[PDB]
């Protein structure tokens, strides 16, 4: 019945230190629809975050795209924190520039 | 040259917290063009006032029918009014390059599980369990499939052709993928090759790794196609390879927007 | 263009 979400953290364009970009967190494959998502920067929540509106796939599972404008640097750490009913504790997926 | 129009509908009860969430999202191929939401493309904006008044009216009435379904469903499964439940449906039509109907669709899911679906003959139903059989019987008596069939073969096909023409500049045009292969050593002997495809549209795409001309189908880590955030899509496939024998590996990219499938391979400056 | 559904499940 319930399906745990898949989480992907990545940038819109290949990450280059100093070039403005978009940090995305694609959360999909989940059921039911209730969910909470946060983009994090160095372990701290990012306030200027937008997201798509609740929609679902052909397999019936829901998905959302959370994003924010950002400028990658050599030191800044980025992640995505998701909280869904199928999760005993919020899950955090780190952003890997190579993923 | 073929296209499709599909609506994705949701009705989710929120007992003790408010009224049910109702949603309807329309797509032409992989482009969202309309969205109705109880909690709330340029070529659709040009539709007159009647188009919007009528569609809004249909959505509102549809949510009332969904309220009826949700409560009938609770009865079938003998569920209480205390838990939240979700009713979903996907419907639409597929047309060939000639704008002619290829096949219609109309299926429903209850709490994330296939419930009942209109068969390809758009004349019969396939129920998932005894509950859906109650629904099936009720709908055969009401000739619901005939009504749904009329929409799918008529209204559906007609408006898809219209949208395809009104937004042709963006619809019947596909965005080729920007590709690049990355390398990241897991150790001395084994390394990693990742084939990237970015900024493509539609989402349909094929990425395969082959060595000595043979698909490494089993040693390929392929991720789910994802949205870039700008209407385009992304996807990659990774494979592990021994240091030195990387030129023995090629990535084969197949996509509508490409004049010819690409046969890429990794690289440094 | 939306389809109107009159019959509930």
């Amino acid at each position: 019945i319930q399906r745990t979400p898949k989480i992907q953290v990545y940038s819109r364009h290949p990450a280059e230190n100093g070039k403005s970009n978009f940090l995305n967190c694609y959360v999909s494959g989940f059921h039911p629809s209730d969910i909470e998502v946060d983009l994090l920067k160095n372990g701290e929540r990012i306030e200027k975050v937008e997201h798509s509106d609740l929609s679902f796939s052909k397999d019936w599972s829901f998905y959302l795209l959370y994003y924010t404008e950002f400028t990658p640097t050599e030191k800044d750490e980025y992640a995505c924190r998701v909280n869904h009913v199928t999760l005993s504790q919020p899950k955090i997926v780190k952003w890997d520039r190579d993923m | 040259g073929s296209h499709s129009m599909r609506y994705f509908d949701t009705a989710m009860s929120r007992p003790g917290r408010g009224e049910p969430r109702f949603i309807s999202v329309g797509y032409v191929d992989d482009t969202q063009f309309v969205r109705f939401d109880s909690d709330a493309a340029p070529w659709i904006e040009q539709e007159g006032p009647e188009y919007w008044d009528r569609n809004t009216q249909i959505f509102k009435t549809n949510t009332q029918t969904d309220r009826e379904s949700l409560r009938n469903l609770r009865g079938y499964y003998n569920q209480s009014e205390a838990g939240s439940h979700t009713l979903q449906s996907m419907y639409g039509c597929d047309v060939g390059p000639d704008g002619r109907l290829l096949r219609g669709h109309n299926q429903y899911a209850y709490d994330g599980k296939d419930y009942i679906a209109l068969n390809e003959d758009l004349r019969s139903w396939t129920a998932a369990d005894t509950a859906a059989q109650i629904t099936q019987r009720k709908w055969e008596a009401a000739r619901v499939a005939e009504q749904d069939r009329a929409y799918l073969e008529g209204t559906c096909v007609e408006w898809l052709r219209r949208y395809l023409e009104n937004g042709k500049d963006t619809l019947e045009r596909a965005d080729p993928p920007k590709t690049h292969v990355t390398h990241h050593p897991i150790s001395d002997h084994e390394a990693t090759l990742r084939c990237w495809a970015l900024g493509f549209y539609p989402a349909e795409i094929t990425l395969t790794w082959q060595r000595d001309g043979e698909d490494q189908t089993q040693d390929t880590e392929l991720v789910e196609t994802r949205p870039a955030g700008d209407r385009t899509f992304q996807k990659w496939a990774a494979v592990v390879v021994p240091s030195g024998e990387e030129q023995r590996y090629t990535c084969h990219v197949q996509h509508e927007g490409l004049p010819k499938p690409l046969t890429l391979r990794w690289e440094p400056s | 263009f939306l389809r109107g559904r009159a019959y509930g499940l």
